[PDB]
């Protein structure tokens, strides 16, 4: 039904706010702290089919 | 011959903007790598201090 279809895009199709490793509060001994990455806007028609 | 003096004086003052003076308080930044865990920063800024 093009309601699961518009769901399913708006599923697939969104950004998701990943956080980071060791973000604030840290422990006290750690030295990394990095982005993460989960989910990005679809670019290219392919990408959608 | 006046004119060549005052136009030698003419040419004496550079494109400059301001001069600097005293003001009483100033201001120390720390910059830390890129990726450097909050802990460094917190050892950096103690060691200044």
């Amino acid at each position: 039904v093009p309601s699961d279809v518009i769901s399913q895009i708006k599923v697939q199709n969104n950004q998701i706010s990943g956080g980071q490793l060791g973000g604030m509060p840290q422990a006290a001994d750690q030295q990394l702290n990095a982005s993460i990455i989960v989910q990005t806007r679809l670019q290219t028609p392919e990408e959608f089919g | 011959l006046i004119c060549a003096g005052m136009a030698v004086l003419f040419l004496r003052t550079p494109t400059s903007f301001l001069p600097e003076e005293d003001q009483g308080v100033f201001m120390t930044t720390a910059q830390l790598p890129s990726g450097a865990t909050m802990v460094n920063t917190t050892k950096v800024l103690q060691q200044v201090t």
